[PDB]
C-alpha cells in the first residue's frame, strides 16, 4: 500500500459522502440508515471509478 | 489526464445514483461517460475556434 | 501552452456539463444540449474578459 | 486568468446567466464585479479586526 | 493534516448556520464534528476491507 | 502572513458572497447584505476554532 495515499482518498471520500448521507445534525449519533448509506456510498464510488477507467481504455 | 477520471466519476455519481446508494446502476454510468466525452469534444472545439 | 488547453477544457467541461445536461437516458447529446454546451463555454470566456478588463479599468 | 479572476467569473456567471446561454448580459456582470469587490473589502476588514 | 480541518468547517458550516449568520450555533457544530469523525471511521473501514 | 491573508480572504469571499448576495441588480451592497457578509466571516472563524479545539 501507500500510508500517505491511504489517508488522502479517505478524506476526499468522506467529504463527498458525508454531504450526501448526513442530511442533518440533531444528535451526535449516526443512525442505522446513515451508517449503511456511508459504506454503500464509498463502494458505489469505487465501482464507478473502475467502470470509468475500464471504459476509457476499451473505448 | 487522471484527475479527469475523478471528475467524471463525481458528475456521473451525482446523476445516476441516490441515497442510500444500495442499487448499482452501470447502464446509466456508461451512458453518462459517453455523454461526458461528447461534451468534452464540443467544448474543446468551441474553445479552440475562439483562440482564432 | 499545449497543456493549458487540456486544463481549461477539463474545467469548462466540468462546469458546463452540470449546467447543460439535466439527465442521462441515452449516450447522445441532443441539439438543445449541444448548443447550450458551446454557448456556455463562449459566455464563460466573455465573462473572464469583462472581469479582467474591469479589474484593470476600475 | 488568476485564481481570483476565475472565482469571480464563476460567481457572476451563476447569478447573471441562465441556460441556454444565448443572450449575453454585460450590465449584470459589471454590477456583480463591483458588488464582489465591495464584498471583499468588507470581509478583509472584518477578518483583520479579528486577528487581535 | 490541516486540510481536513477546513473541510469539516465547510461541511458543518453549511449544515448548522444559515444566513443572516446572526447567532452562533455551537451545540450543532460539536454534534456535526462528532458525526463527521464517526463517518470517517466507517468510510476508512469500508475502504480498507475493499483493498482487502 | 503577506500571501496567506489574501488566500483566506479570497476563499471566505467566495463562500460568503454566494450565501449573502442573493440577486444582483445594482453595484451597491445594501446595509443588510453587508452585515450578513461580516457575520458570515466571523461565524466561519468561530467554527474553525471550535472544530480545531474539538479535534
Amino acid at each position: 500500500n501507500s500510508k500517505q495515499k491511504v489517508q488522502m482518498s479517505i478524506h476526499q471520500f468522506t467529504n463527498i459522502c458525508f454531504k450526501k448521507c448526513v442530511e442533518s445534525v440533531n444528535d451526535s449519533n449516526l443512525s442505522s440508515q446513515e451508517e449503511q448509506c456511508l459504506s454503500n456510498c464509498v463502494n458505489r464510488f469505487l465501482d464507478t471509478n473502475i467502470r470509468i477507467v475500464n471504459g476509457l481504455q476499451n473505448t | 489526464a487522471t484527475e479527469l477520471v475523478n471528475k467524471i466519476s463525481e458528475n456521473c455519481f451525482e446523476k445516476c445514483l441516490t441515497s442510500p446508494y444500495a442499487t448499482r446502476n452501470d447502464a446509466c454510468i456508461d451512458q453518462c461517460l459517453a455523454k461526458y466525452m461528447r461534451s468534452w469534444n464540443v467544448i474543446s472545439k468551441a474553445y479552440i475556434s475562439r483562440i482564432q
